[PDB]
């Protein structure tokens, strides 16, 4: 299962997320705040045409699919701060004849907001193992997805959680290299921002 | 609505142990085909939740054959045998057998290793970001276990707390090691005031706190 991209939604707007894969299995929603755990929105079983909310999302959340394209939808309405969260899909099963919730997608993460969409700023961190890093400021919202040169720089990578100051999100990212590798190695860190349609790319050269 | 209630471990965990992880329901999850709607899952940093086992005792497609399920009811364990560094994270039990499903609250398991002293790197604020008028210093301590330790800034030799964010992973799956990042992030107008800064790391693993400077 994939899931569409990251969102931003205005307080009062609907958003529609995506789960591609729907003849004998079922598509589930379900619903994660960071840091926290785990709640389960509803189910439709495109087949027969069934669909389950919980109560508590039945005025929140309408679920689709397109049989031809096998692709379920969720619709989310009237936004709020609250709705604000990473939502997964995952395959629905069949009483005991099948698996249940046996294949998750990655999730969508939305972000309900009245602030601007604003890029990061992406700043090199240069000085038998050397350290290197980027520090990425000011975007909003999340996410990011970093990586060190475009991802073939994969061991000795530390990426942590982003903090969120005065509306606006900071995160750094570490890579660890032998010291004789670098500079005549090149080291680049790759900030993805999905919701500002950018990608920002810094090679760290010595200072 | 069923309420799932799971209990902490005695973390950390020591590898090669059995761990059993507790899952009670409010109700019976037996339903009338004498099947019992109960899934387990592990939860990653950064990844959706795997399907572990599924109808109490069932072990997903893939999964280690260290992880079982079993119970009665409402009273449910997973046991996971000779337990490992891959392991780590966070393993919540789910009940479908009434609308609405509903999750557990997670349960996050730790494992021992052997201590390891903090790599700690300091970088002073880039060309680049003075531009615009601020000014972050970032340490980063990397790599060590035990998880407690302590940061500390100085600046000019005084200890400076007001505008230091700190951020750390979880455990990691491969090293069994933690990490954190701690940012002091100052106007250009203060950064350009003082002289030497300082990031200091107390751990177990050293007398003396480790400490990286520099002076601008
Ligand atoms: C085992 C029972 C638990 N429930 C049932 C309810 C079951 C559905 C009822 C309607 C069915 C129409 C036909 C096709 C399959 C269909 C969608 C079923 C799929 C398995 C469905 C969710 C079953 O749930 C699972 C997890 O298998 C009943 C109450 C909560 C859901």
């Amino acid at each position: 299962l994939q899931q569409s991209g990251a969102e931003l939604a205005r307080p009062g707007a609907s958003v529609k997320l995506s789960c591609k894969a729907l003849t004998t299995y079922g598509i589930n929603w379900v619903k994660q705040r960071t840091g926290q755990g785990l709640e389960w929105i509803g189910e439709i079983y495109p087949r027969s045409d069934y669909t389950y909310y919980n109560e508590k999302f039945k005025a929140k959340a309408t679920l689709t699919a397109d049989k031809s394209s096998s692709t379920a939808y969720m619709e989310l309405r009237s936004l709020t701060s609250e709705d604000s969260a990473v939502y997964f899909c995952a395959r629905g099963g069949v009483n005991s004849y099948t698996s249940h919730f046996d294949y998750w997608a990655q999730g969508t993460t939305l972000t309900v907001s009245s602030a601007k969409t604003t890029p990061p700023s992406v700043y090199p961190l240069a000085p038998s193992m050397v350290t290197l890093g980027c520090l990425v400021k000011g975007y909003f919202p999340e996410p990011v997805t970093v990586t060190w040169n475009s991802g073939s720089l994969s061991s000795g990578v530390h990426t942590f959680p982003a903090v969120l100051q005065s509306d606006l999100y900071t995160l750094s990212s570490s890579v660890t290299v032998p010291s004789s590798t670098w500079p005549s190695q090149t080291v680049t860190c790759n900030v993805a921002h999905p919701a500002s349609s950018t990608k920002v790319d810094k090679k760290i050269v010595p200072r | 609505d069923i309420v799932i209630t799971q209990d902490e471990l005695s973390n950390p965990v020591t590898s090669g142990e059995s761990v059993s992880i507790s899952c009670r329901s409010s109700k019976s999850l037996l339903y009338k085909d004498g099947k019992t709607y109960l899934n387990w899952f592990l939860q990653r940093p950064g990844q959706s939740p795997q399907l572990l086992i599924y109808l109490m005792s069932t072990r997903a497609s893939g999964v280690s054959d260290r992880f079982s399920g079993s119970g009665s009811g409402t009273d449910f364990t997973l046991e996971i045998s000779r337990v490992k560094a891959e392991d780590v994270g966070v393993y919540y039990c789910q009940q479908l057998v009434e609308y609405p499903y509903t999750f557990g609250g997670g349960t996050k398991l730790e494992i021992k290793r052997a201590d390891a002293a903090p790599t700690v790197s300091i970088f002073p604020p880039s060309s680049e970001q003075l531009t615009s008028g601020g000014a972050s210093v970032v340490c980063f301590l990397n790599n060590f276990y035990p998880k407690d330790i302590n940061v500390k800034w100085k600046i000019d030799g005084s200890e400076r707390q007001n505008g230091v964010l700190n951020s750390w992973t979880d455990q990691d799956s491969k090293d069994s090691t933690y990490s954190m990042s701690s940012t002091l992030t100052l106007t250009k107008d203060e950064y350009e005031r003082h002289n030497s800064y300082t990031c200091e790391a107390t751990h177990k693993t050293s007398t003396s706190p480790i400490v990286k400077s520099f002076n601008r």
